[PDB]
């Protein structure tokens, strides 16, 4: 279990996106945790349609508000297509996986880590990417155009993201905005402080596919 | 409630 783990340079997570004004955070972090697994054992690196889960994921509600974790089961259900033959437009729309034609990506199951345990996150991430929530509404973790977060921020988690990677300190993580904030689309948080909620309550609820 |  690496003193560091960073997956870019591991060749897993693909260059930086925004989910524009569409509250579709989820998917995107969907797209991402999939994304990572199935480069993980095939060795064959992708990008997945995220608008694909908007249009066809009505569990979730598109263009705000959603669950990271329908759109990855959806996957392992159904499936997911590549981002060019399902490029993101932004807006929620009518599913065109299937009048899209075969699929190109479907994993083989979805598990959570157990929320409030940053031993348990690392891990998982250790194995594999994993999507991750938190407290974006922020005021200063939107302003953020580089750092160490440490906050202020609460306990109000509403955002979803993506952790690539840790240190003996910071915790890496991918966001759905431009690479126009934080340290280009990323943002380092700080792990080991004893806020078991962890800060942003980025220990809330985390997740992730499975891949034979 | 869902994440936007």
């Amino acid at each position: 279990i690496p003193e560091y783990v960073d997956w870019r340079q591991k060749g897993a997570v693909t260059p930086v996106k925004n989910q524009g004004s569409c509250g579709s955070c989820w998917a995107f972090s969907a797209v991402v945790t999939i994304e990572g697994i199935i480069k993980i054992r095939t060795g064959n690196l992708n990008q997945y349609s995220e608008q694909e889960l908007l249009d066809c994921d009505r569990r979730s509600y598109g263009c705000n508000g959603g669950y990271p974790w329908s759109a990855l089961q959806l996957v392992a259900q159904y499936g997911i297509h590549y981002r060019n033959t399902y490029p993101y437009e932004g807006v929620q729309r009518y599913c065109r996986s299937r009048e899209k034609g075969p699929y190109a990506a479907k994993t083989d199951g979805v598990r959570q880590v157990q929320p409030y345990n940053q031993g348990a996150l690392l891990y998982s991430i250790a194995n594999q990417p994993v999507s991750v929530v938190l407290q974006a509404a922020g005021k200063d973790f939107q302003l953020y155009r580089g750092g160490i977060f440490v906050g202020p921020c609460g306990n109000k988690v509403d955002h979803a993201v993506a952790a690539v990677g840790y240190g003996p300190n910071y915790i890496l993580i991918k966001n759905s905005w431009g690479t126009g904030w934080g340290e280009n689309g990323y943002i380092r948080i700080k792990r080991g402080t004893g806020n078991s909620y962890g800060v942003c309550g980025l220990y809330t609820s985390s997740f992730y596919p499975v891949k034979n | 409630a869902a994440f936007a």
